[PDB]
């Protein structure tokens, strides 16, 4: 936002937002998978208790 | 004096304040095309060479 001018920084900002959102979607997916695993382990632990 | 496109002249510019307005304000031009930087922002920047 300081080297490049408003409308040529946009495709750059668009690509940066896409890259930073694709890196967060997979993180949320892995977090959901690990949370499901932890939930299954906790259900097993509660049954054993 | 301007050299040929081979054996092209090269000048290293350092320890100075760069008022780029003195350049693009000049009437004879066909191109101030700028890759990786924009004409308007040159006066806000600092360059390591």
């Amino acid at each position: 936002l300081s080297r490049l001018d408003p409308p040529e920084a946009e495709v750059q900002i668009d690509r940066l937002i896409t890259g930073r959102l694709q890196s967060l979607q997979t993180y949320v997916t892995q977090q959901l998978i690990r949370a499901a695993e932890i939930r299954a382990s906790a259900n097993l632990a509660a049954t054993k208790m | 004096r301007f050299a040929s496109v081979y054996a092209w002249n090269r000048k290293r510019i350092s320890n100075c304040v760069a008022d780029y307005s003195v350049l693009y304000n000049f009437a004879p031009f066909f191109a101030f095309k700028c890759y990786g930087v924009s004409p308007t922002k040159l006066n806000d920047l600092c360059f390591t060479n």
